[PDB]
């Protein structure tokens, strides 16, 4: 099934040759083309107010990552190693000690959000949900020291907002 | 006011001219190659002087039989 | 002698061209591209399959769902799974519609490297709503990887293919009044006719794919011929070009979108309500309802996001018509949860190795116009 | 010495070598090839800045990832100096502007700001601090400049009695300040003594005088290996600029107009161990922007 | 069997034993192993003396026209003598088929240098000769494509490590970019996943 | 019939005629390879069975449509095609035994 | 073993072909230090061409010289062409090495480096 295109001839008629040079010499098409750019003009903008009116989103947004926690609890994180297992750029760091309570824990678990893909395998690999990419696009930082978060950037930016999180998350657990 | 003795003269301070060859120690049987003591390199960087000097296109095969300047004065005269 | 201009990786995409140029209409060039090399077959032999996934998904990257869609064909391929129908239908959509974007992307480039500046802004209005869509389906702006080898994961939300509804209707009124605007516009015709014919016999010694053999000539669809998945019960045309003109491409490109709306339209009418992945809990990860109240489910989520799945020892070669042409992967699997060498055929590198045969009797402007009718993005045509 | 003080293998880019270096001044020419000398050693360099964050800036990208700090100070606060050299392992002071201003004068730039913080650096605990001073630096007269860097080097004498005082001639390189001060002109013609060193052999000279004890409480001086006349470096300057020609402060001409005179009372580069090199190769390397297109290389070498 | 298992098919199976049988008959002088797989891809595994002979037989013969060439490449297998392998992939237009020409090579051996019947081979040929290092005689131009050209090693062996050997940074003692031996600021954690247990055993080769 | 759709093809006058002086030398040239080799037994069967199926066509649609090869040209350039791997095999002599085996440890997988 | 060659039969062709290449470097360096605005004496650059051809003084089989002498040929082609810039044929030297030693002493203090 082909439909091949570029296939006419020029029409000896006297109609299609006259149109062919009215073309040619009374500029219509450009006048035309002119037209459809004024259809535009008189239009209104499809444009959005930036610092007021923050664009439209979904609720799987992927991005800022941080730890969450129990209700009225602890850490939620185990020191599993399945998201630096999983993580495709390499960039988690774990380092795992029990405390003294005798639960397994950690030390250190550090993300380098520079070598961070932002895939989800991280989202989707934790069997707790323990680390969920966050909401929002507000990193924008004058330091290459700074984009490398600690424990406790990732518990005070699991702790800046739960809410949000624990909305997406009741909004799409059914899914994944 | 081609003559073979100016010939061997102008090979003579080009040689001089050269800095690596050490010490000068120059005949016509110097043989500079194992009577003094220089690579293959140094040979074909000889021969590629005598070419940017006043040499002919100076083959590799011509320029690798040379190995001594008396018959380097003798191959100038063969195809001048 | 001649001119030998060093056009720099300065934008008239991104590359470095010497041509010994004679007198404003040129004697031989050679494009120095390699410039963008990043590693991605040495970075996949030392990684998994799954962990790997996202370099298919950027070697290319104006394409990013039939790339995706291509690596996991060939581990579908080589793993024996045929993934269910519900899968299928949302592959081919989302197929269609990054080939929709592929091909509005490589018309409103073309017509900005030309220096036409108007249709890029109208036409990138319309590929914010993509993105729109695509940030609604799995939660990236551009890199969704989202196409596992084992199917679609995490299905699409409700209320979705009434919006996908309206952008057809608005997208087809808007690729109508791109054809109003340009498209017999004089002085672009004046600027692509003549340049850059491809004989078919050359098109097919120089390993054109896609639509340099669309343009030139012989018909050639690899949804038509080889139906690698549910195409064969979507009916649609392809375009053929008479002449091997440049102005013929544009069209041919033009009436594949079309025919992308018609595929998408088809898509929405017959969706399945089958299922979101394989009914295999030893390749795709189980849900994680039943991976709490389940052992055997966390048994298989632990080791299979360690680990990985294993392939089976053997060497496949598939390729699929991606909107730059036959976009071909050769995976070579020891049998193991790595892959031992995967190799990308590029319809971009293929071709820009005739640019010779396509710049020879030129000018330099017809130069840019030649580098840039051909969708090549400089990043899938390093490998 | 607590641990990360050790070093660990190789040098450089986040291979960590065993000093912490707080170097004073750092934004302009001598400390900007200090720093790329210690980033390339793989240190931590504590740099203070009272001027813009552009000009850090622009030195900023030599070291590795964090291993550089920026601070702020002044010449007026103490605590602020304190607060650089809290915990350090070195301390160099290379500061001292060529020209007055209506807030610093020459007076007290090099008595003021030398004293405040080699007393904060007594008492804050460090060693191995490190002050360079300008050659011929004597209580003899015909410049500010030279009587107040002689009084500087009495007082850093007296006070912190471990330190190194070290003095360079006038050193010149890619961004040079007397070279490039002959280039710009249009001049006269006498006799002067005078031998420029290149500043890779200086600052190879003061990463080896950092990391290598035993040279403690001497005093150094930098003589470069071709001690000529002016008139002949004028000469060969002007001849590879390729122009003929046959702030700008009374200072700084009786600058280049003092006769450099070297004493070896005190120890050079041999004892320290650093090859030193001659003008013409850096100098054919500083010498660009001659003309449109536009060697003789003339080595005068006096006595 | 029915959901979830690719369904193959046995007409293009039992086509493609006979048409490699076919080629290996009317081409006895450089054939050794003809194989099928499971999903139906013709291998022809050769000899690097007939090149030119296979390909120009292949490009022709008016029952197998094969007029487009795809990938090259030439798998970095140690333990062999012979190393790498050569896979030209050709794809017919008037048969919808796909051979694999797979010829065989090592590390100091000029195979013939198809860049005369396809002429698609061209930066092929370049850009295997620059990553992997085998040469190609009677070839035009040899260059290097896709690497730096003060870089040499030809990175994509298994000899090769994942990091280089060089890495560049920009200096202002000599004021440009500079190249110098690399000190990474992370390990590259190689993880042993290699699980035992023998996932399939109809690949078990027989012990010694 | 004018103007087929591959660009730098030009048109075919007499098809016929053409073809068939094509096929005679292709017989001649097949008729210089040796007997025995089983690569002039399949290029005589498969040529005669083609000129056989162009000896009796009136028309050129019907012999387009009925000889595979598709379009009429492209079997013109085709038979031109194997009538040089015919002078090219002429040499080479591919009929010959086995060239020298690879040390045959090599040809299996999975390492 | 009778092997396939590359251009040679034994190393005669290699040495001939060595010497015309280093005759073609030699030749090759003053145009090119003229050109990219090095800052290094010609008779330096030319020293260190002949030090990397001393660099590979071991080598005796006739494939390897063949193949380097093939190496040395792209590499000339790419400098008397104008594609390689000052950044690479600085790198063929060595300036910011600040270069280890090799005594045993001094590889003790800086150690664990055999
Ligand atoms: N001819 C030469 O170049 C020679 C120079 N020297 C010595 O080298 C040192 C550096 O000289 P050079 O780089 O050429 O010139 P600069 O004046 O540019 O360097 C001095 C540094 O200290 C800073 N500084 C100076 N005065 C003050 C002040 N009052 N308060 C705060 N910061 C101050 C400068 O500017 P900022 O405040 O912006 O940081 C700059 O960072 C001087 O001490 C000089 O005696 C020695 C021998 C020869
Ligand atoms: S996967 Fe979850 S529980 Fe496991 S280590 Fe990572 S964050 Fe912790
Ligand atoms: S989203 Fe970032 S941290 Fe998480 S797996 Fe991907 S690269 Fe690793």
């Amino acid at each position: 099934t082909y439909k091949y295109v570029n296939l006419r001839e020029p029409s000896m008629d006297m109609k299609s040759v006259t149109d062919r040079a009215a073309q040619t010499l009374l500029w219509t098409e450009l006048i035309r083309g002119l037209g459809m750019t004024l259809s535009y003009l008189f239009r209104e903008p499809a444009t959005i107010n930036y610092p007021f009116e923050k664009g439209p989103l979904s609720p799987r947004f992927r991005g800022e990552h941080a730890l969450r926690r129990y209700p009225s609890g602890e850490e939620r994180c185990i020191a599993c190693k399945l998201c630096e297992a999983v993580c495709p750029a390499q960039a988690i760091t774990i380092e795992a000690e029990p405390r003294a309570d005798g639960s397994r824990r950690t030390t250190r678990y550090d993300i380098d959000m520079t070598k961070c893909i932002y895939c989800g395998f991280c989202q989707e690999a934790c069997p707790v949900d323990a680390i969920v990419e966050g909401p929002n696009f507000e990193f924008s930082t004058e330091t290459h020291e700074e984009l490398l978060y600690n424990k406790e950037k990732l518990l005070n930016n699991g702790d800046k907002w739960e809410a949000e999180i624990a909305a997406n998350i009741q909004a799409d657990y059914l899914y994944r | 006011p081609l003559t073979l003795e100016g010939i061997k003269d102008r090979v003579l301070y080009v040689l001089k001219l050269y800095d690596k060859i050490d010490p000068e120690k120059l005949s016509v049987n110097s043989h500079f190659m194992k009577d003094l003591g220089l690579d293959s390199l140094d040979q074909v960087e000889i021969i590629m002087a005598m070419e940017d000097e006043f040499g002919f296109e100076i083959p590799d095969i011509d320029a690798e039989k040379l190995m001594c300047p008396q018959e380097i004065v003798d191959y100038i005269a063969d195809k001048k | 002698s001649n001119l030998t201009l060093n056009f720099g990786p300065q934008h008239p995409g991104v590359l470095r061209l010497v041509m010994e140029l004679s007198g404003e209409m040129v004697r031989k060039c050679d494009p120095h591209i390699g410039l963008l090399h990043r590693g991605t077959e040495k970075l996949i032999e030392y990684k998994t399959y799954l962990q790997a996934l996202p370099y298919f998904d950027r070697l290319d990257y104006v394409s990013m769902m039939c790339n995706e869609q291509a690596y996991s064909l060939a581990v579908e391929k080589l793993l024996n799974i045929q993934p269910p129908p519900r899968a299928q239908w949302i592959r081919v959509l989302f197929g269609e519609i990054t080939r929709l974007l592929n091909h509005i992307m490589a018309v409103t480039t073309h017509a900005l490297d030309i220096g036409a500046m108007t249709p890029f802004f109208w036409m990138f209005e319309e590929r914010e709503k993509m993105f729109e869509f695509y940030e609604r389906v799995s939660g990236a702006r551009m890199h969704a990887a989202y196409v596992r080898p084992g199917g679609v994961h995490q299905d699409l939300p409700l209320g979705l293919m009434d919006d996908i509804y309206e952008f057809s209707k608005n997208f087809s009124l808007r690729i109508d009044e791109l054809e109003e605007m340009l498209t017999n516009n004089r002085i672009w015709r004046n600027r692509t006719v003549d340049i850059g014919v491809v004989t078919a016999e050359d098109a097919l010694n120089y390993g054109f794919s896609g639509v340099m053999l669309r343009g030139s000539g012989i018909q050639w669809d690899l949804r038509k011929t080889q139906p690698y998945d549910v195409y064969d019960q979507v009916e649609f045309d392809v375009p053929i070009g008479s002449r091997g003109d440049c102005y013929d491409r544009y069209l041919c490109r033009v009436e594949e979108m079309r025919q992308s709306i018609r595929i998408i339209s088809q898509c929405l009418n017959k969706m399945p309500p089958g299922e979101i992945k394989v009914d295999d809990a030893k390749v795709s990860p189980p849900k994680r309802a039943e991976m709490k109240t389940s052992m055997e489910s966390l048994i298989h989520h632990f080791k299979l996001y360690t680990e990985g799945y294993q392939v089976p020892p053997g060497a496949t070669y598939t390729a699929i018509e991606a909107p730059k042409g036959e976009f071909g992967v050769y995976l070579v699997s020891d049998g193991s949860s790595r892959p031992y060498r995967c190799k990308i055929k590029a319809p971009g590198f293929a071709h820009l190795a005739g640019l010779d045969k396509m710049s020879k009797g030129h000018m330099l402007a017809d130069v840019v116009a030649i580098i840039g009718t051909q969708d090549i993005v400089f990043g899938e045509v390093d490998r | 010495l607590h641990h990360a003080v050790i070093p660990h293998g190789k040098g450089g880019r986040s291979s960590v070598s065993g000093i912490v270096a707080t170097v004073f001044g750092a934004t302009g020419f001598l400390g900007r090839y200090l720093v790329n000398h210690l980033g390339r050693m793989g240190s931590q360099v504590i740099v203070p800045y009272r001027c813009e964050p552009y000009d850090t800036m622009h030195l900023r990208p030599m070291g590795d990832l964090g291993q550089i700090i920026f601070m702020d100070w002044n010449g007026r606060d103490k605590d602020s100096i304190r607060r650089a050299v809290e915990h350090s392992n070195v301390v160099i002071n290379l500061v001292g502007r060529e020209w007055e201003t209506k807030n610093f004068d020459f007076e007290d730039v090099f008595v003021k700001i030398p004293q405040a913080i080699a007393q904060v650096s007594k008492e804050a605990g460090v060693e191995k601090f490190i002050h360079i001073s300008h050659l011929n630096a004597d209580i003899k007269s015909s410049s500010k400049y030279l009587r107040n860097k002689a009084v500087g080097e009495k007082e850093v004498r007296e006070t912190f009695p471990e330190a190194t005082i070290i003095k360079p001639a006038d050193i010149f390189g890619r961004e040079d300040r007397f070279l490039n001060y002959f280039a710009n002109i249009r001049s006269l013609g006498k006799k002067t003594v005078k031998q420029p060193v290149y500043i890779v052999d200086v600052t190879k000279g003061i990463i080896n005088a950092i990391k290598d004890p035993d040279a403690r409480g001497k005093t150094f001086a930098f003589v470069g290996p071709n001690r000529y006349l002016l008139f002949d470096l004028v000469q060969y300057v002007f001849a590879v600029a390729h122009r003929p020609f046959l702030w700008t402060t009374r200072d700084k001409v009786e600058r280049i107009h003092t006769t450099d005179r070297t004493l070896p009372h005190l120890p050079g580069l041999e004892d320290l161990g650093v090859q030193a090199t001659p003008l013409e190769l850096k100098a054919i390397e500083v010498l660009r922007r001659h003309r449109t297109y536009r060697s003789e290389i003339e080595d005068v070498q006096p006595a | 069997t029915r959901p979830t298992v690719r369904p193959r098919n046995d007409v293009a199976h039992k086509q493609l034993s006979a048409f490699g049988e076919y080629v290996a008959e009317i081409l006895p002088k450089y054939v050794q192993q003809v194989q099928v797989s499971c999903f139906s891809e013709l291998e022809i595994c050769i000899h690097p003396d007939g090149v030119i002979p296979v390909l120009t037989f292949l490009r022709d013969h008016s029952n197998a026209q094969f007029k487009s060439l795809a990938d090259l490449t030439a798998v970095d297998i140690p333990t062999r003598q012979n190393r790498f392998e050569i896979v030209y992939n050709l794809l017919s237009l008037r048969f919808n088929s796909r051979i694999r020409v797979k010829t065989y090579t090592d590390e100091l051996t000029p195979v013939e240098s198809s860049v005369s019947v396809y002429k698609a081979a061209n930066w092929y040929e370049r850009e295997i000769w620059d990553m992997f290092g085998v040469f190609f005689a009677n070839h035009p131009d040899l260059r290097r494509i896709l690497t730096d050209y003060g870089f040499e090693g030809h990175p994509f062996r298994k000899d090769f490590p994942l990091s280089g050997y060089v890495e560049l940074r920009y200096d202002d003692e000599v004021k440009r970019v500079v190249a110098e031996p690399v000190e990474l600021a992370q390990e590259f954690r190689k993880f042993d996943l290699n699980s035992p247990w023998e996932a399939f055993p109809a690949y078990r080769q027989p012990p010694e | 019939k004018k103007t087929t759709g591959l660009v730098g093809l030009a048109v075919c006058e007499t098809p016929h005629e053409r073809l068939k002086i094509l096929y005679t030398k292709i017989l001649d040239v097949l008729g210089h390879i040796p007997k025995n080799a089983a690569y002039r037994k399949y290029t005589e069967q498969i040529t005669n069975e083609k000129l056989s199926i162009v000896k009796a066509e009136p028309d050129v649609k019907k012999l387009e449509e009925q000889l595979q090869g598709g379009q009429i040209e492209e079997v013109i350039l085709q038979a031109e095609n194997e009538l040089s791997l015919a002078r090219k095999m002429i040499q080479w002599k591919p009929w010959e035994p086995l060239v020298e085996e690879p040390p045959a440890s090599q040809w299996k997988w999975p390492i | 073993t009778s092997v396939k060659p590359i251009f040679s039969r034994d190393m005669n062709e290699a040495k001939r072909r060595v010497r015309e290449l280093y005759r073609a470097w030699y030749r090759e360096v003053p145009n090119t230090v003229h050109l990219f605005q090095l800052d290094i004496s010609v008779k330096q650059g030319r020293d260190k061409v002949r030090e990397m051809f001393k660099k590979n003084a071991h080598v005796t089989d006739p494939r390897v010289v063949d193949l380097l002498v093939i190496k040395g040929k792209m590499e000339l082609e790419e400098t008397i062409n104008v594609w390689k810039q000052r950044t690479h044929v600085m790198r063929f030297f060595h300036e910011t090495e600040a270069p280890r030693p090799k005594d045993f002493l001094s590889k003790f203090y800086v150690g664990h480096d055999p």
